[PDB]
This record gives structure tokens, sequence and C-alpha cells, in this order.
RNA sequence: UAUUGGAGGUAGAGCACUGUUUGGACGAGGGGCCGGUUACCGAAUUCAGACAAACUCCGAAUGCCAAUUAAUUU
RNA sequence: CUGGGGCGGUCGCCUCCUAAAAGGUAACGGAGGCGCUCAAAGGUUCCCUCAGAAUGGUUGGAAAUCAUUCAUAGAGUGUAAA
RNA sequence: UCUGGUGACUAUAGCAAGGAGGUCACACCUGUUCCCAUGCCGAACACAGAAGUUAAGCUCCUUAGCGUCGAUGGUAGUCGAACUUACGUUCCGCUAGAGUAGAACGUUGCCAGGC
């Protein structure tokens, strides 16, 4: 098994499970996380909140929209008829 | 053309050598120029044999264009190790080539002599190449 | 060398950045000011159907006179508070437009408030 | 300058390109002030005479149909390895 | 308000039709004057800066502001935020008496070939000049003071560019 | 004119014997030997200088 | 740095912990927080 | 599966950023010297070229999440 | 643990790439950080915009400060990276 | 469509340039005594006033230099398939980036005086 030889890189941390959760069209209830992010890959908008951790969670019950906010960022909405 | 000044990365995973060249297609220095059609790796020293035999051929002659830079560096482990322990360190630069991607340019050069030179550059060279004129029209 | 501007640019850089969380209801809508270097507007205004609910202003011949700018805030003011319980507007949201609230603009808020309008 | 063409109709897959490619002609198209969008192909031969009766530009008698059109290249694809002209694009002036 | 007066009667006329304008807002007006200290090594002093404010508090009517150091910077010692320098503009019709003391102070102490200056200037109408604090303090003697410093002197005008800044350079001074 | 704390300026006669400059101004808040009228009712703190008697160019 | 234990200064009982350095505010701090037994803020000192 | 709606940046391309690079313009700094000239050399600024797992102004195919909803299955 | 042991290295957390455009994903694979710091570098209210570059100059090691038009942030964000 | 607020849209909306215009609205302006005013200016901010003037900001009109947008055709790539061991080949959908023609010196909602 060679025997020196030793290399100072193998180490990682856990990934964090980010990313979408929730889509286009589906009934969310309120608190409901939609997107894990950082920063701000999507800011919220309507009936939208920001958590600590730039979470984005839906203030009410209701449907979920992902939109166009300028030329190079993206909202988040929730509309409540259902 | 024999390696890159500085690299951010010294140790990098070795390049794809599977389809058809990004660019560098056309002559666009040089008057005629060479092309390859098959794809190996370039070593940074079979270009630089290549080059001498071109310049030396034409005793001082006309100009030359080398259009392929060695850019990527490789690796090779030690002798006599066992598999494990690392990556090894670097032993050359390279600079993948593609079927199509012209490699040297000659101008202010009879025709003959050019393709004289070129054919004694391909022979230094691990890939089969053709003759190729500025291409007009 | 240098190059003087008008200041309503760089008004409509605040206005903007406090219309960031103000923004007018149906039930709250939103009061803004445009100061002009002789006059003062103010609208009452619902951002979600984008429509002015009611209109005040400085050079309106109601409230045109002669006064100390101050002094005519004082009354556009208490013309949008009017205006407004006609059409049955209660509280409101106060966008100072990108003015320091002070002087003119605080005026016209302190008269719109001493006249009914919640805010 | 007096070349002629064929119309091209909808939905040619690879394989009838490449097949088209691999005889002696060549697909392209046409556009710009006076006509619309023609999609034709011509053969590689008598393209390659005309330009280098005309050269680079050259106002061009193109056959589309029974109506001849006044057009220059605006630009074109080529092979280098295997020598062969891949698409001509065309622009009328009138 | 000398040069005051001597603009709107004289400035105002003269310059109207050195050059053509089509209306009368369109004419050459000084603006203000910035009087930078300019950098003194108070690397290892810290006195050198409160008689730095005592000239130009004394010799216009207002303190120099300390504009401290932004970037860091070796050879001297400037950390990030040194106190050096200085800072005073000049609006008001301070602008005008004390531009009116200057061109009638230069010529005694200055010694100047010309009289005042040449072509220093930045190339858009700005004297960037530099003095040895020769002319400055007549009324405060040279007697009460300890170094030898230039202002970093500009001209914030109407004007367009330097060429346009002789033309004002006739605003009784020298070019 | 920074003003607030700013310290105290005059527009003072400087009533030179060289054509009487009385036209600036500055901190020199002397005792006004000529308390004139047509200029400031203040220092003649210019004494003597050639500003206005010999200059390089025009002496 | 070093860890502080607030007590409010009227009730008596120990209702925070927070930190401070004890270079940079060697002091005891003090600051006005909640006592859940008093309804009311009082002054809370690192006590 | 058919039809909508969407998150994401791979293949491919590209050089707008971080860099890596080959020729050609163009004026100029320490400096050949007496601050110097001229060569250059360190870049500024351009035009044409290229390279990239830890580059991206761009950006598929397909996968994935879900639907007022259909059709076939279980 | 270990391309047989031994020797050397490593062991928990965070970031990046490998990772195949959801998420996840291994090697003694390729790169770096953490075992803190801040009574303001926290809360809120009101204000303000940056690095560099030349047209440059009292200094001018060049660029310290000062001036003026462009500066898409090329700057800053307590720290590694995103 | 004028004019001024206000806000809806991926800069087809912007920059630069040339040219108008001040219809009483808009900025410019006179000053600091007045609240206020600025680590440091009536600079700004605030304020009292409107005698000067459109010069600039602003407004309107031109122009594609400049910015952005941008097909069709194609090519690269690839889902599925059939060959195959080739730095592969074929078929079938889908279909870039770049470039070329071109669009483009905005569309628009409510309100108040306009005409």
């Amino acid at each position: 098994k060679k025997g020196v030889s030793s290399t100072k890189n193998g180490r990682d941390s856990e990934s964090k499970r980010l990313g979408a959760k929730r889509a286009d069209g589906q009934f969310v209830t309120g608190g409901s996380i939609l997107y894990r992010q950082r920063g701000t890959k999507i800011y919220p908008g309507e009936n939208v909140g920001r958590g600590g951790d730039d979470t984005l969670f839906a203030k009410i019950d209701g449907v979920v929209k992902f939109e166009r906010k300028g030329r190079d960022k993206k909202q988040v909405s929730v509309y409540a008829v259902a | 053309m024999l390696l890159p000044k500085r690299v951010k990365y010294r140790r990098q995973h070795r390049p794809k050598t599977t389809g058809r060249s990004k660019g560098g297609n056309y002559v666009t220095f040089g008057e005629f120029g060479l092309q390859a059609t098959t794809t190996s790796w370039i070593t940074s020293r079979q270009i630089e044999s290549a080059r001498i035999a071109m310049t030396r051929y034409m005793k001082r002659g006309g100009k030359v264009w080398i259009k392929i830079f060695p850019h990527t560096p490789y690796t090779k482990k030690p002798l006599e190790v066992r598999m494990g322990a690392g990556k090894g360190a670097v032993e050359g630069w390279i600079a993948v080539v593609k079927p199509g991607r012209i490699l040297f340019e000659v101008a202010g050069v009879s025709e003959e002599v050019a393709r004289e030179a070129l054919r004694l550059a391909s022979h230094k060279l691990p890939v089969k190449t053709k003759f190729v004129k500025r291409e007009e029209l | 060398m240098i190059s003087k501007i008008d200041k309503n640019k760089v008004r409509l850089k605040r206005h903007a950045r406090v219309r960031t969380n103000l923004s007018g209801t149906a039930e709250k809508p939103r009061l803004n000011v445009y100061r002009s270097n002789k006059h003062i507007y103010a609208q009452i205004i619902d951002d979600n159907k984008g429509v002015t609910l009611a209109q005040a202003s400085s050079k309106d011949s109601d409230i045109a006179t002669t006064a100390t700018k101050v002094e005519l805030a004082t009354k556009v003011g208490e013309a949008i508070a009017k205006k407004a319980a006609d059409k049955g507007i209660k509280e409101i949201v106060f966008d100072r437009g990108g003015y320091l609230y002070h002087g003119r603009v605080k005026a016209l808020a302190e008269a719109a408030r001493e006249s009914g309008l919640e805010f | 300058a007096s070349l002629k063409s064929i119309i091209r109709q909808g939905k040619q897959t690879r394989s009838d390109l490449k097949q088209l490619r691999k005889s002696g002609k060549v697909p392209a198209v046409v556009y710009g002030y006076g006509t619309k969008n023609v999609s034709v192909k011509v053969d590689e031969v008598e393209f390659i005479k005309v330009i280098r009766e005309v050269g680079r530009n050259g106002v061009i008698e193109l056959g589309v149909g029974s109506k001849t059109i006044k057009v220059m290249v605006a630009d074109y694809q080529f092979d280098p390895l295997k020598n062969q002209i891949t698409h001509i694009d065309f622009l009328a002036i009138n | 308000n000398r040069l005051k007066e001597k603009f709107n009667t004289e400035v105002t006329e003269n310059l109207m039709k050195k050059f053509n304008y089509s209306s009368v807002m369109e004419v050459p007006k000084i603006d203000k004057i910035v009087v930078n200290m300019g950098v003194g090594d108070a690397v290892q002093n810290s006195k050198v800066l409160d008689n730095a404010v005592e000239e130009l508090e004394l010799i216009t009517g207002q303190k120099p502001l300390v504009t401290k150091a932004k970037k860091s910077i070796a050879t001297f010692r400037l950390r990030e935020g040194m106190p050096i320098g200085a800072k005073v503009t000049l609006r008001g019709e301070r602008m005008y008496e004390f531009l009116d003391k200057l061109i009638s102070v230069s010529l005694p102490r200055v010694r100047d070939f010309q009289g005042v200056s040449k072509k220093a200037f930045d190339g858009r109408g700005n004297y960037t000049l530099g003095v040895k604090e020769q002319l400055i303090f007549p009324e405060i003697d040279y007697d009460k003071v300890s170094k030898v410093r230039g202002m970093d002197i500009v001209i914030v005008t109407t004007a367009n560019t330097d060429e346009e800044a002789r033309e004002l350079l006739a605003n009784f001074g020298m070019p | 004119m920074k003003q607030g704390i700013h310290p105290e300026y005059h527009q003072v006669i400087f009533l030179d014997t060289t054509t009487n400059f009385k036209f600036l101004s500055g901190s020199t808040k002397t005792s006004s030997e000529m308390m004139e009228w047509e200029d400031g009712k203040e220092y003649p703190v210019i004494r003597l200088d050639i500003s206005s008697d010999s200059h390089p160019f025009y002496t | 740095r070093v860890n502080v234990t607030l007590a409010c200064t009227e009730c008596g009982d120990r209702n925070y912990i927070t930190t401070k350095n004890k270079r940079n505010n060697p002091e005891r701090i003090e600051m006005k927080k909640y006592c859940p037994r008093l309804n009311k803020y009082t002054l809370h000192r690192e006590t």
C-alpha cells in the first residue's frame, strides 16, 4: 500500500438540500418553503417572505407562481383563490 | 510554444479527445497551412521539434505561425509505486487537437518550399495531416 | 468644472427607495407629494390597481392664493382629506416622495392628519 | 451570372440534407428587400463557376420558378476536411 | 463686494461679447474654490495639522476639514484614515473678497516672472497649482508660522475648459 | 463658508498707499487707523506693497 | 472573551446569558432587559 | 403518455468577467544617454486569432417538480 | 481507515469543483478554511455612493491628501470559498 | 396627441449627436432674518421671495454612429433506435451558441388642469 505519499485535500462538508421545494401550480399551505437558497437567486414577491437564512416561505395559503422581475432577476408569488 | 508561464490549478482533469475542432479551422495569418485529420495530444515538445525542422529548412526565409499552444498539464506517477496515495506530478504540457484544427501556418515563401517544410514537420508529429492554402472564393 | 442638476432626479431615487415598502392598497391607499420650486401636489393612489382615487394641488384654483408655500401646503393637505372622506378613505400611508419629512411635506401631512385621515 | 436553383420543401430531415449534400448540389436560402424567406438548393459546380466568374460580390441572376432575382452572396458555409460547400445565404438588392 | 460688483457690470459686460452667447445665462460664472492644504508628513507629527488648521482658518474665513487617507499607503505612514492635509470651500461673497485679496497680494511676495502663473492646469479649467505659502497670510506675519506649504487650488466655474479659464483670468489676474 | 462654528471674518479696508486697494478681506481685525467710509471702517492692515506699484511686467 | 450572566438589579434573578471581551469592556457591562417576574424592563448588570 | 407552467447552468458554443495565450497596429514610462533622444522593455489602447473541472454575456437534448386537466393501465 | 500489513497521513464541522443543468452521489480525488470575532462590525430612523484611469499637479517613492469627466461595479461586505 | 404627476412592461424603453421650445405648469434665480441646516459650505437641506432668463437640467422632434433586440436556413450537441469497438456509423424526433437579413430613437394605465 504505497508508503508515505500523502495528500492535503481529502475534506468536504455535508451538502444542504437547497434548490426548489414546490412547483408552479400546486397548493402550498402557508409556511411552505419554496426555495432554499443563499443570497437571492429568487426574491420574495406577493405573500412571500424572506427567512434569516435567505429561505423563501409562503405567507398564506394558495397556489405558487414563479415569474420574472426585471431583466436578470426572478421573484416568487402566492395567490389564494382555491 | 512550450509552456504556459503560470496556470491557476496545476493538477487538472485530462482533456476530452472526442468530437470536432472548436475553431482555428482556417488559415488567417499565413498563406498556406497544415491541418490535422485525426485527434491526438500534442506535448509541447513535438511542436518544438516541428517548428525547428520547418524554420531551419527554410533557411531563415519566410514567416511561421504556430497555431497550437500547449495549455494542459499532464501528470505521471513516480516509478514503481502502487495505486492510490494522491495524484502524481506534472510531466509535460499538452494541447489536444481535433480533425480540422489548423496547426501551422507559413507565408512569404514559394508554394513548393512551404509544402516540403510542412511535410517535414508532419513526420515529427503524431497526427495525420493535410496541406491547405488560404481559403478564398 | 462641475454641472449643477435639477433636484428632481435625485428626488425620484429616494421616492422609489421609500416606495419599496410603501404600496397603496384599496383599504390603505398611498398619499404622494410632488413639490415644485413654486407648488405642491398630492394624490391618493391604490397601487394594486394603478388608480388615483383623489387629488389636490396648490395650483387647483380652489386653493390657489397668496401665501408662504408652507401655508398653502396646509391647504393642499386639508383639501385632500375632504376629497378622501367623500370616497370613504380613513387610513392612508404617507409617501413623502423623496423629500425629507420637514417643512412643506410635513405641513401637508400634519394638515391631513388634523382633518381626519388616520395616519 | 445566371445561376438557377430549385425550391426546397418542408421538414427536410438530416438524412435528406446529407444525401442532398452528397450529390453535386448544396442547400441555400434567400432573403432581403424585394422578396421573402425562400429556401432553395443550387448545384455546387455552377455556383463555383459563377463565383470565380464574378468574384466575391456580384449582382447575380438567380433562377427560382420563373422569376430571376438580382442577388448577391451575403455570406457562406464550408467543410475544411472533405472539401465541400455547405450552406449559402443570399440577399436581394433589386 | 468688489469683484462682485465688477462681475455684473464688467465681466458680464466684457466676456458676453468677447465670446457670443445667445442668452445672458450662458455666461461663465465662478462657483467656488477648494483650498486643500495637500499633504504634509504628519506621521510622526500631528502638530503640523492644527497649525495647518491655523492657516486657512486664519487666511480664509473657515477651518480646514482634515480628510483622512482613503487607502493605506506605504513609503510614508498613511494608514487607512491617517488624518492628513486639509479642505476649505469658498462659495458666497467670500469667494470674491478672498479672490480679490489674492490678486491684490500676489505680486509682492510671489516674485512670479509672469506675475501669478502659467499653464499649470489639469486641462479642463482648474488651477491644480501650488504655492509655497509666500503670498498668503499677509495679515498674519511669516513670523508666527513654522512651515512652507502649498494648496491644491482649483477653479470651479460654469466655464467649459481651461481655454476659457484664461479669459476669466482676465478677471484681474495674470495669464 | 463652512458655517456653524465658523471663525470671524470681515471685509476690511486694505487702504494701502499703493492705490488704496481696499477691496480685500481677512481676519486682520486691527485698529482702524483710517476710519473712512468709501472703504471699510476697519484696519488698513496693508501698509506697503508692490501689487499696485512695481510689477516685473508692468513696473 | 468570557461568558456573562446578567442579573436584574431590582428582582435579583439571573435571567440572561451573553458574552463580552474582558479587555475592550473590562467593566461589568450593564443594560436594560425584561425581568419576567416583574413584567417590566429593569437594569441588568453582569453581576 | 399527450398537453401546459416552472427551478436549474451539463453537452455545445463563446471570450463580456477571472484568467491562459499567437501574430499585427499604435503612442508612450524606468531606461540605452545627458528629463532625456533611439532601441526597447513594463504595461496603457486597439485589430485578427485561440484554450479552461474548479471562466461564463449565452445555452440545449433529456431528466426532475407540479397542474384547470385528458386518454390507457393497475 | 489503509489497493496486504507495517511507516507516513487521516478522523468532527463549513465552502468549492469532480457531480453527468432538481435533489443526492465515492476514492489515501483536485483546492481552501473553523474550534472565533462584534457593546458596535447588533436594532431602528435619516442621509451618502465605489475601485481604477487619464486630461495633474504643493508633496509627487509612481499613485500618500487634494481636483475633474468616465467609471456596472472592475470596489467594499470582520474572516475560507461560493 | 400635447402638459405635469403617478406606475406597467426583458434597454424595440438606453447613450451620443443635431435641432427646437419655454404657454405660465417645469427648472433657473434674490438672499439667510425667520424653523432648519451641514464630523466640514444657504453647496445641498430647509426657508422667505420671484425682479432676471432659457442657457442648461427638463420637454418635444430627427438620426441607427452607439445600445439593445433578432428570425428563416443551417451547423454543433443530444433523447430513443439499429449497427457496432470505431478518438465511431446510420435513422428519427428535439434543436442551440455564434453569425447574417432585419425590428428598433418605445408602448401604456389612472388622475388633474389642456386643446
